[PDB]
């Protein structure tokens, strides 16, 4: 049920998504070990993910949360990087996409910093890097990230290093 | 998949040491996220 629609670089929507991607790069405490050494990206393509069933699944849950939280879904736009990007865009997020060993328990993790999500594109800790060169800092191979609509509702605040 | 803390729908991981890090978030239901945009990109080597 999923179709992918290419955005033109001239589209204000392409431009605002690219700006969120580029502007939320930071340096990481691993010196680039997991995600590579970089300060910015070369954006090759931005596609809108269209799936009516998955969208209706999201908005149904969003209304449930909102009704439990004084009509406030606390919806954010956040990054997600995963080796399972292809399954996610076709079948939706579920338990198979969870970070079982994550520091806040087994759930599905999202980042404000696109560069944090970039650390997970090739797996936890960057895995063994790109499939072709086995390089976590590969400047050749094409990577994919998701920019996702996320319902937080009432969120438990964890202070952490 | 774990459960959200009782009375909550998600967890926010607030950075407490690295002053430049932004927040990270966890949901425990797949239905609480929709993958709106697929971004294809390369990282760029600093000059
Ligand atoms: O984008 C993320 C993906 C994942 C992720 C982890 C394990 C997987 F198997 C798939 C994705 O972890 C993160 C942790 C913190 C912030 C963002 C992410
Ligand atoms: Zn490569």
């Amino acid at each position: 049920g999923t179709i992918l629609i290419d955005l033109s670089p001239d589209d204000k929507e392409f431009q605002s998504v690219e700006e969120e991607m580029q502007s939320t790069v930071r340096e990481h405490r691993d010196g680039g070990h997991a995600g590579g050494i970089f300060n910015r990206y070369n954006i090759l393509k931005i596609q809108k993910v269209c799936n009516k069933k998955l969208w209706e699944r999201y908005t149904h849950r969003r209304k449930e949360v909102s009704e439990e939280n004084h009509n406030h879904a606390n919806e954010r736009m956040l990054f997600h990087g995963s080796p399972f990007v292809n399954a996610i865009i076709h079948k939706g997020f579920d338990e198979r996409h969870a970070y079982i060993g994550g520091m806040f328990g087994a759930g599905i993790y999202f980042a404000e910093n696109s560069s944090k999500s970039n650390q997970y594109v090739y797996g936890i800790g960057g895995g063994t890097g790109c499939p072709v060169h086995k390089d976590r800092s590969c400047y050749i191979c094409h990577r994919q990230l998701l920019f996702c609509r996320v319902t937080l509702g009432k969120s438990f605040l964890q202070f952490s290093a | 998949m774990a459960h959200s803390p009782p009375g909550h729908h998600s967890v926010t991981g607030r950075p407490s040491v690295n002053g430049l890090a932004l927040a990270e978030y966890v949901i425990y239901r797949g239905e609480q996220a929709y993958p709106e945009y697929l971004i294809t990109y390369q990282i760029m080597r600093p000059e």
